[PDB]
RNA sequence: CCAGAUCUUAAAGAUCAAAAGGAGCAGGUAUCAAGCACACCUAUAACGGUAGCUCAUAACGCCUUGCUCAACCACACCCCCACGGGAAACAGCAGUGAUAAAAAUUAAGCCAUGAACGAAAGUUUGACUAAGUUAUAUUAAUUAGAGUUGGUAAAUCUCG
């Protein structure tokens, strides 16, 4: 979201975000299926599913995606370019 | 690994994985196969997925392939004694003949089992030393026994220098 | 020719009485994890990995040997009258060699006093695990076994693992390993929990004790309260092979008993307890043959 | 490394930390380091007393009477360690000590009472 | 019964790559030598000498060395044991029959 | 693959293994691309004869360098070597000049291990053992000082 003031477009981009939701299968509730390989434009993600107790080692961006998922065993490696919204 | 059609035979795993481990008489692998055919064709997969296999395990074995010399695909085996085991492959597929190669020269599981136990009967339980060969370096850490001073200063009687300034006075 | 804990008739029995619960023999253990894998399979291939994986849980479910205990050792070699206030400590001679059997070794001390004896029993197996150490023991007898400790982790009903360390710290001839074994089973039968050994490796430890204690009381209830009575009465039977003479196994003789009847032969002749038994008995016979 | 000279021989390393020593009983060459080197691993030998008052020594009875077989030499301190084992008769001069050791305290005996008059 | 080489290469197979001195073969041996960064398998080449008593030896030949008890000189630590592929003329040695590279020269179903 | 030395014993063994070798692996540099006799036969050990051999899968050069560490390789004032010649030797322990950003005792014992020699009691050993010195590092407590506060990156107020 994007507006003069800073503040606005907090608001803008929060009341916003909730109309793009996407479901999220997790096995077991904690990680995610198997694993994973992607290249989005520049950016390759790679994420492997870890067991129980392995907790979220991951690209702080990453982490904190997860956390609002409830995704909580990850690894996940990002290269390529590291921008942000890719 | 990225390059290459089977990547997965570029790999240490797979390269240990494959089990033929000849007898000590062979010294050279000769393959002689054709690059056509419908025939040959087991021939080809051997060259391709098990050579690789094979050779890793028998790392002083000469092998050696030649490419459409003869109508039809074989393996020779020469070994020490002079003499010479001829093997047809012809319709043969890829993993009949690593069974069959297996069967003439291999070694028994009983063979390799018994050499193993020789390997593993190298490192002693008891000994004392580096970490690279042995379980314990000093005997201070041996449960019941006296702790090595860098961790558990002596008694200051157990200490020579508290001996000497008594002999002294 | 009295029969001995290895006797195939008395393996069978307490095999068949253990029983194979699949999800607590393969249990998730405590120890580092690392990512699950997958397989598509057929009804028949499913049917074939769950096949192996229970002679797998039989290998698992091997029972650890019971012994008698052992003789004390006392020998002395020699004695050397001159060495007599030489040393103010003892020297401990182990000899290790890798191909000896544990039992073969020669462990010999110098005493100050001169004399040289063969090492005791508890000497021997310390100094074994000293120079050939196998994960598990510790060389000091830990804390854990002294009754304190042995009560405190009876009330969180760890039972089974008690009986685990047990077999990996001591020897199964020695004086702690059949003490703890001993103790152990008596609480069990104090508080009725059974159950907790029931698809373990341990369990034909607890039936072998019973039997020879007698006391077949706690565990025939519990068998039968379980809606087991095939074990039950696999359970009298192998009491009676263990006691052949003996009023019950003789009047089972007599009166050419079934299985059933056999449990209430047993319940009158000899049993501590027949009250309890034959209630039990009667409410399972009765509520079983209604509702099926 | 090559030597002019010398036998195979079983001593003791000296392996420990300060005040705290401990012994590799080891075969190895004559000319050789203490510390370096060595053709085999024998035993080990623990001078200071444990926990129980005993001091620990381990013997591989099947190597030593290999080497001993070929005809390496032993230390006089080894020799007396298989002779207390029982392994080998007593070092004469493990008897001879112990009959001095003896005489000491019969003299410290007899000037202990003349002292005490 | 003492006869022996200290050399690793008691037999070997390889080209003849050139016949230029007296009663002498030049002889190309090649190994799998496997690469440890890519763990893949590529072929080494060395060169040995090896005594030909009767010249017999083609360039292009597959012949097998076996190793001289005695050195003959510094180079040459082996002498010529079979000629295995005659270079161009070869008799396949599953059928017996003569052959130019897959094709056969003289059928081995029309014995007569 | 072992000649030799040494130990033991008659021999056989065994330990250390020179010289000679080679399946494989082995610093940088191709603006170092050719090397220049670097091969083989004959046979008697020479006469003689073929004209080869190494190399872009890095020969031949140049630069840098102990090491893949229960250890190994090399050196022992210099002239790779040491007959000779410069010349008069701590790269044994301590010390000292010089030099460097670089700073341990001109210390005590053979009591233990090792080594040498002795038939032996034993003697010798700056190996080594026990000590001395040093915030270099760990640990334990008796010890509080340093750095930082625009962002990366934890943390600021008033003056100049
Ligand atoms: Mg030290
Ligand atoms: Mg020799
Ligand atoms: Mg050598
Ligand atoms: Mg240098
Ligand atoms: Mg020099
Ligand atoms: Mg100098
Ligand atoms: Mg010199
Ligand atoms: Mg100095
Ligand atoms: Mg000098
Ligand atoms: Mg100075
Ligand atoms: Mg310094
Ligand atoms: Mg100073
Ligand atoms: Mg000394
Ligand atoms: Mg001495
Ligand atoms: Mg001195
Ligand atoms: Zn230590």
């Amino acid at each position: 979201g994007k507006a003069t003031e800073r503040a606005d477009a907090f608001r803008k981009a929060k009341n916003r975000a909730v109309h793009y939701l996407h479901y999220i299968e997790r096995y077991e509730d904690h990680t995610i299926y198997h694993d994973i390989s992607l290249k989005f434009k520049r950016t390759h993600i790679k994420m492997k599913k870890q067991p129980r107790g392995y907790g979220l080692h991951c690209h702080r961006a990453i982490m904190t995606i997860c956390r609002l998922i409830g995704i909580k065993d990850l690894y996940a490696k990002v290269s390529g370019s590291v921008n942000m919204l890719n | 690994p990225m390059k290459g059609r089977f990547p997965i035979r570029r790999t240490l795993q797979y390269l240990g994985q494959g089990d033929v481990v000849f007898k000590d008489s062979v010294k050279v692998m000769t393959v002689n196969y054709n690059t056509h055919g419908e025939l040959g064709e087991g021939a080809r997969k051997f060259v391709f997925f098990n050579i690789p296999q094979i050779q890793y395990k028998n790392p002083w074995v000469q092998i050696t392939m030649f490419k459409n010399m003869t109508p039809s695909p074989f393996l020779r085996f020469y070994l020490d004694s002079g003499e010479q085991v001829l093997v047809d492959v012809e319709s043969k597929s890829n993993k009949e003949i690593v069974e069959h190669i297996r069967k003439i020269l291999g070694k028994n599981e009983e063979t390799l089992e018994k050499e193993e136990q020789e390997k593993k009967q190298l490192s002693h339980p008891a000994h004392f030393g580096p970490r690279k060969y042995c379980l314990r370096e000093c005997m201070c850490e041996v449960e019941g026994q006296v702790p090595c001073p860098g961790l558990v200063p002596l008694p200051k009687e157990m200490t020579g220098k508290y001996k000497a300034a008594l002999k002294a006075t | 020719r009295k029969p001995t804990f290895m006797d195939e008739e008395v393996q069978n029995i307490l095999i068949k009485m253990t029983g194979l619960d699949l999800q607590k023999i393969f249990k998730p253990a405590l120890q580092e994890l690392k990512p699950p894998t997958y397989k598509l399979m057929t009804q028949a291939q499913l049917e074939e990995a769950t096949k192996q994986a229970v002679e797998a849980a039989k290998v698992r479910l091997k029972m650890p040997p019971v012994l008698e205990e052992r003789a004390p050792i006392n020998d002395v070699l020699a004695e050397d009258k001159i060495l007599e206030g030489t040393e103010t400590a003892k020297y401990v001679f182990t000899d290790i060699s890798y191909s000896i059997p544990h039992r073969e070794r020669f462990i010999v001390v110098r005493e100050p006093s001169g004399t040289l004896r063969k090492a005791s029993w508890e000497e021997r197996d310390r100094m074994i695990q000293v120079y050939f150490p196998r994960e598990g023991r510790r060389i000091l007898t830990p804390v854990i076994f002294k009754e304190e400790n042995l009560q405190t982790m009876y009330s969180q009903d760890q039972h089974v693992d008690v009986l685990n360390l047990c077999v990996a710290q001591f020897e199964p001839d020695s004086a702690e390993y059949i003490k703890i074994h001993h103790h152990t089973y008596e609480d069990i039968d104090k508080c009725g929990k059974y159950d907790l050994l029931r698809s373990t490796r341990h369990f034909g430890g607890m039936a072998w004790y019973f039997v020879n204690k007698k006391k077949i009381d706690g565990l025939l209830i519990d068998q039968i309260q379980r809606d087991l009575v095939s074990d039950a009465t696999s359970l009298v039977h192998l009491y009676h092979i263990l006691h052949p003479d003996g009023q019950s196994a003789q009047e089972a003789k007599k009166q050419g008993a079934e299985g059933l009847h056999l449990i209430k032969v047993f319940a009158k002749t000899e049993a501590q307890k027949g009250a309890y038994i034959e209630l039990t008995l009667q409410a399972y016979q009765e509520a079983f043959i209604t509702h099926s | 490394r090559a030597y002019r000279g010398g036998h195979l021989t079983i001593r003791l390393a000296l392996g420990g930390c300060t005040n705290r020593p401990f012994y590799r009983i080891v075969a190895a060459h004559s000319k050789c380091p203490r510390d370096g080197r060595f053709v085999e691993q024998l035993g080990s030998y623990d001078p200071l007393p444990n926990s129980h008052g005993e001091k620990l020594v381990a013997l591989n009875f099947d190597r030593i009477r290999h080497w001993i077989g070929c005809g390496a030499h032993l230390s006089k301190p080894v020799e007396k360690l298989l002779g207390l084992s029982g392994f080998y008769p007593l070092h004469p001069m493990m008897i001879t000590n112990a009959e001095r050791l003896r005489r000491k305290r019969a003299r410290e005996v007899l000037l202990a009472s003349q002292k005490t008059d | 019964s003492i006869a022996r080489s200290s050399v690793h290469a008691k037999w070997v197979v390889g080209k003849v790559i050139g016949t230029a001195m007296q009663k002498t073969a030049k002889v190309r041996v090649t190994r799998l030598v496997l690469d440890p960064y890519l763990l893949k398998y590529f072929n080494k080449r060395k060169t040995y000498f090896a005594h030909d008593a009767l010249q017999q030896c083609t360039v292009g030949d597959i012949v097998l060395l076996k190793a001289l008890p005695v050195p003959r000189t510094k180079h040459v630590k082996h002498e010529l044991a079979e000629i295995i592929f005659k270079v161009g003329q070869v008799i396949d040695p599953v059928t017996g029959k003569p052959c130019a590279g897959t094709t056969y020269l003289e059928s081995p179903i029309s014995p007569e």
